DNA sequence: TGTGCAACAGCATGATCGCGGCAAGCTGATCGTGCAAAAGTCGTGCCAGC
RNA sequence: GCCGC
């Protein structure tokens, strides 16, 4: 729950801290109020602010209106932060942002076999950096990782040899956006070209439901034995041709 | 405005429960650390390799001995031996010279990784960096004699020692806040130089605060009336703001009329001002005054950005009632500064001249205020 | 005269067919109207800030004797234009100064004074200003503001559909809306029973209300029902007779009239009966006394003998109580009609509900319900009452508010009260009862009729009028503690609210946003733009399939092709190209009258409502030279619906087809051949549109170009234009015709061209001039073209030549095959121009300052920078080069030894200053092209500032000196001719200066009159200029007033060439869109027999499924159109004699079916045919309006005149193998675009970067380095396949598995492939989250 | 024949309302107090190095 | 606000 930081030095509380801050300066007032015996009014009174000041901590909204910060929207309690689409179970688990991730448009390569797809060379050698940082030190081109990462943001022709060979055998994902059934991510060879866009077999293009004026897909890197395994015995283009329905 | 900045590239988390969450930073350790694990290192070695980068300055210099690292470990079989190889890998890192032991360490270890053809690297490898580093330091006109060169090639060796990274380790550092000053408290030259307070924000605290807790209440959805549950916090809130910025606009209007001398014609006319002759002038305590002018900053033309620098007292007791010791460094740096190329400025020298001006100031007393920013320019 | 300058070089072919009674509007006056109306000043409070100001003042404090009088305001002079306030970074806004008086009254002497302070003026605000085009430059923006359309203030009923209960029950309800105020509600449960719902509070019965305005039930029953007289005397008990009420009923009894019978008891009721009862006059009659039983007594007969009475209203009556009357005297009694044929129980029943009978209780009672909290003192619900409505306040109902409620109430008044009275709600309640019982019917909310248009000049009142209201209760309070001595500025004078409202309205508003400045076009559609959301509108879920939809009375008022698609379709519209807003606010269409058979030229602006009434004919109905139409029958609109009627029948005509089409639409050739929705798609892709490097005007066109090219103000148009002087490449000088001049001073015309600039959107803006030298210009004309322009005409796109065929699958779906030619002849080429900027502020450790020399930088770096440390002007700039060199101090006063050593050997920072630099971002690609250093006043100026003073000081004495040079020669030629007069020395007085000393004295009149008075001239013109051009120096040069922290603002401005490539995204104007697949070499694209290869292939399958037959149309008729210009550039290669060129550039103006446009060569001079001919020399530009437009046989007959197949088709030959396509393959130009979306704005890939701090997750999107989201159906399609490694290693690490990820790291670097997954930390987060509720989760082992 | 009980209609409240991507767009903190208690510092005088 | 559905 970190406080946001301002201009300069200055910090602002986010609305779970000022809930905080409310109920323990409403729980001292009333355990300060309640040394000096008090008229009952009073002590009523400061019991009843605790017990809302609580209740707006815990679900704010419930039981009366919903307390505002310094614009006019209500400030997000406990359980604002558990529930909804904006929740943890529907936003941080059950979906999540990955890395050896891509995107950009597609065009249609009619060259290209079943299997394959087109993937520009400047996307790889970002998302298989890892495995060129290894094939340059296994090779002996590179002693340390820090003259492999050198190299590399160098981008010298060696190393555009060692990428086509990481790019050899190891198959890839590409993802359509709205991924209405399994179809919406297949599996596939790339083969490195020149350009910015990823070329896409036409006759998987029912499947993805895509078209070439403007869609783009996001491209997933198995790294791992069994998952590259599991792309290529199960999610390859040519293992499912029947429609599953 | 004539002329207004473009507005700072910010951001906040969007379709987050938690809004703003945050954002991961790489450090030098965090930088060093990666790489440590991407090196082939044994258990212990991975052990030794995490204490001595915890230790790692911002500069990448190693503020803790060996000895103490040694002492850290605890272990059988770890001594400064293996210690010192697990250091020089860690040294040959990217920042190459990081986590060095002193100033030579980093000049050594940076010429270690060179062509070994370069023209005078021999020649400043060890017998300017390694030894006689005082005299590099120095004019370095007796060096010549001690290494048994001429004062031309030495002209070139101390170019290349100078080529070399000073403090390696910071340039990896990124530095993105720039901890600049809003300036609470902008003040302007006038006929008699009014001061002002920006940035209170009371209103704006006091329209929110209004339409959110005010116009809950007003809000007749609720039954009853919530005249004291939130009605009765916004008054408060309100007034605890009010009288924060009334007492920090005083306090600064005392230092002000009192230190009104500072900003008109020269910079150095600074009365010692203790924290009772404001104290008397706000008939208030001084301690909470004190803790009013700890971290609040004025906007000046000229003058300096910092309400605690008004205080200095200093009496020194000086010839004509009293002074200030700020001012009295402001002299003896222009004094200092403006000299002959000697440039005696002997202690005693520097304080019989004060004293002629009319500061009866002690020797030392000059000698601290020299050495606070300074060195003696061969006073010695 | 038939044609201007600027259209006489290259005139369009119209296909016309049909004359225009009037020309189309600006287009961007609404705004200007608007503002104008705001801003300024008038003799009543009808409009400007006087309003507000009258409205506000005069105000005076409680029992203070003091007032505050208001006399007049003025605008002051902006200390910037638009240029440098959108250079600089500030508002373009002008100081508001008011006049006022205080005057302090006598307090022994009622109503009298003794003191009137009336000092000048006060300041209060910054106004902005909107420019010539209809933008705010704030903080130096565009900012256009867009219009809003909401409901009127007034009175509405609805009915709810009649779908609430599910028991068929229609329930009827009123509505009244104000201005500003509580609203009011009246509405009918199924219990049909009157109630109230104040402020959407809780249901309340309407008699409450009722009695609040002093109503007795009494007088509401008589109010509420129609009495009927029951009069019993000598037990005869008679009834009187109302036959018009009595039409259904059953006679219980036998009924006589007169003693003879008129209907029998149970007679069958009929017209018939009625009327013969009506026809014989007959008295009162006798009744069964239990018909009686059923009625309710209306009034509360007294009894005489005694004060018992029954007084029980809306009760019935007893058999018993008839005794009591009886007994009592009572001889007639007055009961309400109690009959339900077409009226009903109403009110009654509703009184029976609540028995609240006094003011006092019922205004308790509201007081109450409305307000739960205290209970009143009989004081606070009498404030409230008067709060809620009638209150000069707090409420108030509009201008427009009061005529739409004595519309719906059918008052013949226009006119009235702000305030609702007594008599309102009275007439609202019947009108409500009546429309439930039959009369009347319920009115639509998404009638045209019923919403209304803000603009900005409203919005603008309203929010001054906030922060007045605001200003003057602060002005209040100080008054009563006031002393005489205490002036108007000492008033609380409090410009810090006036200025926050504004300032908050024009800058952070939801109808205030950048405009598009893609296009011309775009910037136009985004000015006459209409949005239902905004503070008084509706939200986008709260909206529904109704108010999205198209209605009829959308007519002439907003096209239904512009609207957006996703989730604002309907709710953002345009206005039509001859639509207009009334003075109330309502949109108005012009129709040209009708009288007799023949139509006038006399043209009627109507409002839906107006329109509706009327039989409007349309637009391509034909007609005879006289004005009487062809055909007897007709089509026209009656009511919302169209059918055939008589000539004579119609009493308006459509003025044109266009009318209902937007200026973006008119746009669209052949639009009528294209689907409705398809063409939403092809205007919206118009706006997105970039310029390229060269404008390229349309081959096919809709006569439009013109009118958006010049009225959205890119272009420069001559004010009042002469002869051309000075022409450049970034001035224009022109000499004004003498024909019309200001007299003294003379004059002349500067027009400084814009260059290249960037625009809201990165793209570049630049003007070229037009004109040449010494070209005669007349008022009007275009000068020099800015962005997407050809000669004035607008110019977005290019012409290419295009084949339909389908080629080895590189246009398959809708990729689009482009040649090399299109890449090498650099069209679709744009300039892209960013902007950088770096700031230099004070710090704790020290100033920050901006040096050349950088620590720890090798000189490679620094190669670029200026001595100050600036790249230089040109440089080209890749990666991370330094652009502008800063170091910030870092804190240090512990000098250790081994800093004083490396103190020693290395400078004296030692490189302790820390490096905080302008590095160009990685990606970005830009060479030097403006630096726009800012310098604080009283700091040290920049080295490199003074270089830029000195420009800006040489530019500006270069064009004044003009001006000054021009006055002094004609002093000298005046001078030249008094000399000649007497005294001429010829060529000797011309050598010697000083018109050689004067001439002497010579004649005494010439000497005391003519030499000195020409003497005190000369000097009095060279004082002024001295002192204009010593003034515009001071300006230059002045300390920039920055902000308390900031020191120097140094700024850079990058620009970039954007090379066409397969990845980018490309449309025609029909909603063909595609992105391109290959560029393909010049000898493999389809060659036709003389060699000459297409540009573009697209796929014949995107038109017959999509129904976009005007890409046909048009690649037909640009096929026509450029085969007409090779003909006159074959012409003009062989060097022909110009009678016969000018013979054939006739033959094709002149050429259609009885088309409007007529040009005639013989009235063209022999050079400008000359001139007409090079500039039709690629194409003739033929222009198609939008519903009438060329037909397939003019085109047919075009193409022949071009020496072209008829059907459109040619032999196609392919490039690799040389073979013949067996069909023949349509070849044509068509226009194409390319669309503001890219490839290298849109290519990403991630390894590795920065996760967020909450659940350690990488972050989201580009330029941040973020990573793909894994979705919620992405994970069901992993589930689905059944890949549970590839998900486990997507879920865990390589996401939120912080070891997880070092390890995975660590493993691929040595070869390994082995995941090793752990626990993610969300879930962490998770349990942490729920164990901080009340609620204790764990993980058992 | 008047009476008590169980089934039902009307109303108020709560919960839910697709998925990816790109822009432009931005929040503050308060006492205070006097008082000794404690820590800290400044002007001044020491002895050791050149 | 826009893009792909
Ligand atoms: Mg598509």
């Amino acid at each position: 729950r970190p406080l946001v930081p301002l201009d300069g030095g200055r910090f602002a509380t986010s609305d779970l801290n000022d809930l905080y801050r409310r109920v323990i300066n409403r729980n001292n007032r009333l355990k300060r109020l309640l040394d000096l015996a008090a008229p009952d009014i009073i002590v009523r009174n400061e019991k009843r602010m605790l017990q809302e000041a609580v209740d707006a901590l815990l679900d704010n909204g419930r039981r009366g209106r919903a307390i505002t910060g310094s614009n006019k929207r209500p400030l997000k309690s406990l359980a604002d932060m558990i529930k909804g689409k904006q929740g943890r179970f529907r936003q941080n688990l059950l979906g999540k942002r990955v890395d050896y991730s891509g995107r950009s448009v597609i065009t249609v390569g009619p060259y290209l076999r079943l299997h394959q797809c087109g993937l520009p060379k400047k996307m790889a050698l970002e998302l298989f950096k890892p495995f060129i940082y290894g094939k340059l030190e296994l090779r002996g081109l590179a002693t340390t990782i820090k003259a492999a990462k050198k190299m590399v943001e160098r981008e010298e022709a060696v190393v555009w040899d060692i990428l086509d060979e990481v790019i050899r055998e190891h198959p890839v994902l590409l993802n359509r956006a709205p991924t209405l059934h399994r179809l919406g991510i297949q599996a596939f060879e790339p083969v490195l070209i020149e350009g910015k866009a990823i070329q896409l077999h036409p006759l998987v293009c029912a499947a993805y439901n895509a078209d070439f004026d403007g869609d783009q897909m996001a491209v997933h890197v198995p790294l791992t034995l069994e998952a590259q395994l599991e792309a290529r015995a199960l999610m390859m283009s040519t293992n499912n041709i029947l429609s599953p329905a | 405005t004539a002329g207004t900045p473009s507005g700072n590239g910010v951001d906040y988390q969007d379709d987050e429960l938690p809004v703003y969450q945050g954002e991961t930073t790489q450090s030098l350790q965090d930088y060093l650390m990666w790489q440590v694990e991407l090196t082939p290192f044994t258990d212990t070695d991975r052990a030794i390799a995490t204490s001595i980068v915890d230790a790692v300055d911002d500069t990448g210099y190693l503020t803790i001995q060996i000895e103490d690292i040694v002492d850290s470990i605890g272990d059988d079989e770890i001594g400064l031996e293996e210690v010192e190889a697990v250091l020089k890998r860690i040294q040959r890192f990217d920042p190459v010279g990081v986590a060095a032991k002193d100033l030579r360490d980093c000049l050594l270890i940076q010429l270690s990784q060179f062509a070994k053809e370069t023209p005078w690297l021999e020649e400043a490898r060890l017998i300017i960096s390694d030894h006689l580093d005082l005299l590099a330091n120095h004019d370095f006109r007796t060096l010549m004699r001690v290494t048994r060169l001429k004062e031309e090639v030495l002209k070139e060796a101390v170019n290349l020692i100078q080529s070399l990274d000073p403090r390696p380790g910071q340039s990896i550092q990124t530095g993105e806040p720039e901890y600049v000053i809003p300036d609470v408290l902008v003040r302007k030259v006038n006929d008699r130089w009014v001061v002002e307070l920006n940035s209170d924000s009371l209103p704006r605290l006091k329209i929110n605060q209004q339409y959110a807790a005010m116009g809950n209440s007003a809000r007749n959805d609720a039954d009853g009336q919530f005249i004291r549950s939130n009605l009765q916090e916004a008054r408060w809130l309100i007034k605890s703001l009010e009288s924060a910025n009334d007492t920090l606009l005083r306090v600064s209007r005392c230092i002000v009329e009192q230190q009104q001398a500072f900003f008109e014609q020269g910079e150095e006319y600074m009365k010692p001002m203790v924290l009772a002759d404001i104290a008397q002038a706000v008939e208030m305590h001084e301690s909470t005054i004190s803790r009013v002018t700890t971290q609040k900053y004025l906007h000046s033309p000229r003058g300096i950005f910092e309400l605690k620098y008004f205080f200095s007292s200093h009496v020194n007791t000086e010839g004509g009632g009293e002074a200030s010791s700020t001012a009295i460094r402001a002299l003896v740096k222009k004094l200092i500064a403006a000299e002959n190329p000697a440039k005696p400025l002997s202690d005693s020298k520097l304080t019989s001249m004060l004293s002629e001006q009319g500061i009866m100031v002690a020797r030392r007393t000059v000698a601290k205020y020299r050495e606070s920013l300074s060195i003696p320019p061969s006073n010695q | 005269m038939v044609y201007s300058y600027t259209e006489k070089k290259r005139i369009r072919k119209d296909f016309g067919k049909r004359p225009q009674v009037l020309d189309v509007p600006y287009l961007l006056s609404i705004q200007l109207d608007s503002f104008q109306k705001f801003i300024e000043q008038d003799p009543e409070g009808q409009y400007g800030l006087e309003a507000a100001f009258r409205s506000v003042f005069p105000i005076q404090s409680y029992s203070g004797n003091s007032e505050l009088q208001y006399v007049s305001y003025r605008l002051g002079e902006p200390v910037f234009d638009v240029q440098e306030c959108q250079i600089r970074g500030v508002t373009y806004s002008a100081p508001l100064r008011v006049k006022l008086r205080l005057v302090i009254y006598e307090r022994e002497a009622p109503e009298g004074t003794v003191k009137d302070i009336k000092e000048q003026e006060v300041y209060m605000g910054e106004i902005p200003l909107m420019t010539d085009n209809g933008t705010f430059v704030i903080n130096g923006t565009e900012r256009v503001i867009v219009s809003q359309l909401h409901r009127s203030p007034g009175v509405f009923f609805d009915s709810d559909k009649g779908k609430t209960h599910s028991s068929g029950k229609v329930l009827y309800n009123a509505r009244i809306i104000p201005y500003r105020g509580s609203w009011l509600d009246f509405e009918f449960d199924p219990k049909d029973n009157l109630f109230v719902r104040i402020d959407r509070r809780r249901k309340l019965p309407a008699t409450i209300i009722l009695r609040a305005l002093n109503y007795t039930t009494e007088q509401i029953l008589d109010l509420f029902f129609e009495k009927v007289i029951f009069e019993i005397r000598d037990n005869k008990l008679q009834m009187e007779l109302v036959p018009e009420r009595l039409r259904g009923e059953t006679a219980s009894f036998d009924i006589e009239a007169n003693g003879k019978v008129y209907v029998e008891k149970g007679r069958r009721i009929t017209a018939r009966h009625i009327r013969q009862l009506e026809k014989d006059d007959v008295k009162l009659i006798e009744v069964p006394v239990e018909y009686i039983a059923g009625k309710v007594v209306a009034k509360d007969y007294i009894d005489e003998s005694t004060g018992e009475l029954i007084c029980a209203a809306n009760m019935e009556l007893s058999l018993d109580l008839l005794a009591k009357l009886s007994q009592s005297g009572h001889k007639r009694i007055e009961t309400l009609f109690t009959n339900d044929l077409d009226h009903g129980p109403y009110i009654s029943e509703t009184l029976r509900v609540d028995p609240t009978n006094d003011r006092l209780s019922a205004l308790v009672e509201i007081y109450r319900m409305m307000r739960p909290g205290e209970p009143p003192t009989r004081e606070a619900a009498e404030s409230l009452f008067e709060n809620l409505f009638f209150s000069e306040d707090r409420y108030d109902l509009s201008a427009v508010g009061r005529m739409k409620f004595n519309r719906s109430l059918l008052r013949e008044e226009i006119e009235g009260s702000g305030i609702l009275s007594k008599d309102d709600i009275i007439d609202v309640m019947k009108k409500l009862i009546d429309i439930r019982n039959g009369k009347g019917e319920v009115d639509d909310i998404d009638h045209l009729g019923n919403r209304r248009i803000r603009s900005v000049g409203e919005m603008a009142e309203n929010q001054f009028r906030v922060g007045l209201v605001r200003v003057e209760r602060a002005v209040k309070e100080r008054l009563s503690l006031g002393d005489l001595d205490t002036l108007m500025p000492q008033d609380m004078i409090n410009a810090k609210p006036i200025s926050a409202a504004v300032k908050e309205f024009f800058g952070s508003s939801q109808l205030s946003q950048f405009m598009d400045q893609n296009n011309p076009l775009s910037e136009i559609t985004h000015k006459r733009r209409i949005s239902a959301l905004g503070p008084g509108g509706l939200t986008r879920e709260r909206a529904g399939f109704e108010v999205r939809d198209v209605h009829p009375t959308h007519y002439g008022r907003v096209c239904p092709i512009e609207t957006p698609e996703g989730p604002n379709i309907g709710l953002i519209n345009s206005l039509s190209v001859y639509a207009q807003t009334n003075e109330y606010g309502f949109l108005e269409t012009p129709y040209r009258k009708v009288t007799d058979g023949v139509v006038t030229d006399e043209i009627h602006y109507l409002s839906a409502i107006e329109e509706g009434n009327y039989v409007i004919a349309q637009a391509n109905s034909n007609l005879d030279e006289e004005g009487h139409f062809v055909e007897d029958l007709v089509t026209c609109r009656s009511k919302g619906e169209s059918s055939l009627f008589s000539r004579d029948q119609v009493d308006y005509m459509d003025v044109s087809t266009q009318q209902v089409v937007s200026v973006g639409a008119s746009l669209i050739p052949f639009l009528e051949h294209d689907d409705a929705n398809r063409a939403l798609m092809g205007a919206n892709m118009q706006r997105q549109a970039v310029p390229t490097l060269r404008a390229d005007k349309p081959l096919v066109g809709t006569g439009m170009e013109r009118a958006v090219a010049v009225d959205s103000g890119v272009t420069a148009v001559a004010k009042r234009g002469g002869v051309v002087q000075y022409v450049d490449a970034s001035r224009i000088v022109i000499k004004v015709n003498e024909d019309e001049m200001y007299p003294g001073e003379a004059g002349i015309d500067i027009y400084n061209l814009t260059k290249y600039t960037r625009s809201n959107q990165n793209t570049c803006i630049n003007q070229m001039p037009c004109v040449s030298l010494g070209e005669p210009v007349e008022r009007g004309d275009v000068l020099a073209d800015g962005p997407s322009t050809d000669l004035g005409e607008l110019a977005l796109g290019q012409n290419m030549r295009v084949a339909f065929m389908p080629w080895n699958g590189y246009n398959f779906e809708d990729s689009i095959l482009v040649s090399e030619r299109v890449v090498q002849e650099d069209r679709f080429t744009t300039i892209h121009i960013q902007e950088l900027a770096c700031v230099s502020r004070d710090t704790k450790l020290g100033p920050e300052e901006i040096t050349a020399d950088i620590p720890n930088v090798g000189e490679a770096a620094l190669s670029k920078l200026d001595e100050s440390g600036i790249v230089y002007i040109g440089a080209e700039v890749t990666g991370g080069d330094i652009l502008v060199g800063k170091v910030t101090p870092k804190g240090e006063t512990q000098l250790t030894p081994e800093e004083k050593l490396l103190r020693a050997i290395f400078g004296e920072k030692a490189s302790d200053v820390k490096d905080s630099s302008l590095r160009v971002p990685n990606g970005v690609s830009g060479t030097v092209i403006d630096v726009q250093v800012f310098t604080r006043d009283g700091v040290e100026k920049d080295k490199r500032a003074l270089e830029i003073e000195e420009m800006q000081l040489k530019q500006a004495k270069k064009d004044l000196s003009e001006e000054l040079q021009i006055l002094e020669a004609g002093l000298f030629s005046r001078i030249r001719a008094v000399l000649v007069a007497g005294g001429v020395e010829a060529e000797k007085l011309d050598k010697l200066p000083r018109d050689r000393w004067l001439e002497l004295g010579l004649t005494d009149e010439e000497k005391q009159n003519q030499l000195e008075q020409l003497a005190e001239q000369y000097d009095e013109l060279k004082h002024e200029f001295e002192k204009k051009l010593e003034a515009k120096r001071r300006k230059i040069t002045q300390g920039d007033d920055l902000a308390p922290g900031v020191l120097k603002i140094v700024k850079v401005y990058l620009a970039v060439k954007r090379r066409i490539q397969p990845g980018d995204k490309m449309a025609g104007r029909h909603g063909n869109k595609g992105v391109i697949s290959k560029i393909n070499p010049i000898e493999d694209m389809p060659y036709d027999e003389n060699g000459t290869p297409v540009d573009i292939v697209l796929n014949p399958l995107g038109v017959p499924s999509r129904m976009n037959i005007g890409q046909i149309l048009e690649t037909h008729l640009g096929m026509a159109a450029k085969g007409i210009g090779d003909k006159i550039n074959a012409m003009l290669k062989q060097q022909q004699e110009v009678a016969k060129l000018r013979e054939f550039i006739q033959r094709a103006y002149d050429l259609g079916a009885d088309v409007r446009q007529k040009v005639d060569l013989s009235t063209f001079s022999d050079e400008e045919v000359m001139r007409l001919a090079e500039n039709l020399r690629k194409g003739m530009p033929i222009a198609t309006p939008v519903f009438d437009g060329a037909k397939e046989a003019e085109i047919k007959e075009l193409l022949k005149l071009g020496d072209l197949p008829t059907s459109g088709q040619i032999r196609l030959y392919d490039g690799r193998t040389g073979e013949q396509f067996e069909r023949p393959v349509t070849v044509g130009y068509m226009y194409m675009l390319k669309l503001n979306h890219l490839v290298d704005d849109k290519m990403h890939a991630r390894s590795t970067g920065s996760y967020s701090l909450v659940t350690q997750q990488p972050l989201g999107g580009k330029a941040q380095f973020g990573g793909q989201r894994f979705g919620e159906m992405e994970v069901w399609a992993l589930e689905a396949y059944g890949a549970a490694y590839t998900l486990q290693e997507m879920l865990t690490v390589k996401s939120d598995d912080v070891n997880g990820r070092t390890k995975m790291y660590k493993n691929i670097v040595d070869g390994n492939h082995q995941m090793e997954p752990g626990m993610p930390e969300s879930f962490n987060v998770l349990l942490k989250e729920i164990r901080s509720l009340g609620i204790n989760i764990e993980l058992e082992d």
